[PDB]
């Protein structure tokens, strides 16, 4: 088995080399890393109505074949994964306010 | 009397459809509440949820949204073709997943007057309206416990009109009704539970369940109780007995008049746990409140 | 920045009112309100585990709750105090986001060595009330001042000061 530790300051974005739980803080965790599409996803969810939970299907699924989102230990299930052909961590917009919804 | 409770046995199915059951709220948004979220219960995996506000005496429409225990998002809201009125829906993925919907006027911040609001949720119900046998059926949001509270005084002991404060000694009573702290009476052998010596709060900790902890809220010191008890029944009533010498400060004393001022002894209990979790529901008059004594008296 | 910042805390005090006055040990009791807000992200957790968007802890100070945490908390204490503090409504709430906030009702007696009655009863006195953080500067700093009510405060009939 292999297992790697994980820790971001911000959630960026940090890439695996290929040649799940959270041990702490707020972190909800899920070649070329989008930097902007963070902002235009930021100010597109402020003042949006009936999108919120669309813009996630809607943009970050260009990142498709490893859409693994745990979002909490609800799944608590291992994936075996599949490779069609031979060959970002976190950063999940979300709420944890419950007076006002902040993404 | 019927008996409920969690067991385990050394599946199959329940008809063709859940029990379906809906209810209604009137929401009040007025300039000291712009937002408010309800709870919800376990919803089963495969049950539906359907929540719908509208608005009654006029159009502000505020915005809904439904989301889990810890606030992530789990359904937005997007207005009908037809006018007014709003539709949510959402069907859960796992066991055991708790709802919050919240309601807020967020674009709407204009501030005019008070404004009411008829939220309609329900659960497993597909239909579009209230239709008929509304509270035929369970209620669908979180309910804050009732906890029935009843105080008496024995005597003034003193007034301090310096310091304006005064300690008086009583008695206090709680009593609710939490079917999660109720047990099965075979293990015991006896029909009550009793803790002593020990208040509320402690009792909480060493059961780890919440409990309607209370606080007087002008106390000063360390307030002397004493016959201090907690009685649990089986079917979940739990009552609260303590006998209090407090001396609690009364920042309200108006001594311009004296000696012809009369004065205001105030002695406030203030619930420790959020309106949400527990509310004074109504008041016991187990025994008279000012007492009798003999002879006569400074107050 | 590349440095290691201080964390920032907004504080706040109330005076309810002003229990007493002892002029001969120059001491004076005050009760009041106490409210204390930072931002630390080590406190953060996600809201998944506990279900709930806030933790709370109650009765307990904020070198209890730092000691069992085992993480840097702006533990504080009053200055001048003289005997033990009665707190009441003590209370921690922390959110995901980091943000942990502090609130205590507080009878304290605090004393006063700088009572001047040289022009009694015509003397003015300034009652101090001195708030210190228990650790460093490069740890933590009171940033700002809550004005989350009024300082004074409102009371019904008249009073000695």
């Amino acid at each position: 088995v292999q297992h790697f530790t994980g820790y971001i300051e911000d959630g960026r974005g940090i890439f695996y080399s290929l040649p799940m739980q959270n041990t702490g803080g707020n972190l909800d965790p899920l070649e070329i890393d989008p930097a902007v599409s963070l902002g235009q996803v930021l100010e597109k969810a402020l003042a949006s109505e009936n999108d919120l939970i669309s813009e996630l299907t809607a943009v970050a699924d260009r990142i498709f074949l490893g859409w693994d989102d745990d979002g909490g230990k609800g799944y608590s299930a291992s994936l075996e994964f599949t490779i069609p052909r031979d060959g970002f961590a976190g950063s999940t917009i979300t709420n944890q306010r419950l007076d006002k919804f902040q993404p | 009397t019927y008996t409920t409770g969690s067991f385990q046995l050394i599946l199959a199915s329940l008809e063709i459809k859940p029990e379906a059951h809906v209810q209604e709220l009137e929401i009040r948004l007025d300039k000291d509440t712009r937002y408010l979220t309800q709870h919800t219960r376990n919803l089963q995996p495969g049950d539906t949820f359907h929540a719908l506000v509208e608005p009654i005496g006029e159009a502000p429409l505020p915005r809904l949204r439904l989301t889990d225990s810890g606030g992530k998002p789990l359904a937005f809201g997007l207005i009908d073709q037809p006018g007014e009125s709003v539709e949510l829906n959402y069907t859960c993925d796992q066991d055991i997943c708790e709802l919050v919907v919240h309601v807020d006027g967020t674009d709407g911040q204009k501030d005019s007057g008070e404004a009411v609001y008829r939220l309609l949720v329900g659960i497993n119900a597909p239909n579009l309206r209230e239709s008929g046998q509304t509270p035929v059926g369970s209620s669908v949001f979180l309910e804050s416990d009732l906890v029935t509270v009843g105080l008496a005084v024995d005597q003034i002991v003193g007034v301090d009109q310096r310091s304006e404060n005064f300690s008086v000694v009583g008695t206090l009573k709680l009593s609710w009704h939490d079917p999660k702290l109720g047990f099965s009476p075979d293990q015991c052998g006896c029909t009550v539970k009793s803790f002593e010596d020990a208040s509320i709060r402690a009792v909480a900790g060493e059961i780890n369940l919440p409990l309607p902890s209370f606080s007087f809220y002008n106390q000063q010191g360390n307030r002397w109780s004493q016959n201090q008890v907690i009685f649990v029944t089986p079917d979940g009533r739990a009552s609260y007995f303590e006998r209090f010498t407090v001396t609690l400060q009364a920042p309200d004393f108006d001594f311009l008049a004296y000696p012809f001022d009369r004065q205001k002894f105030s002695i406030k209990v203030d619930l420790a746990v959020p309106t949400n979790m527990f509310i004074f529901n109504e008041i016991e008059r187990f025994q008279q409140v000012v007492g009798d004594q003999l002879g006569e008296e400074e107050w």
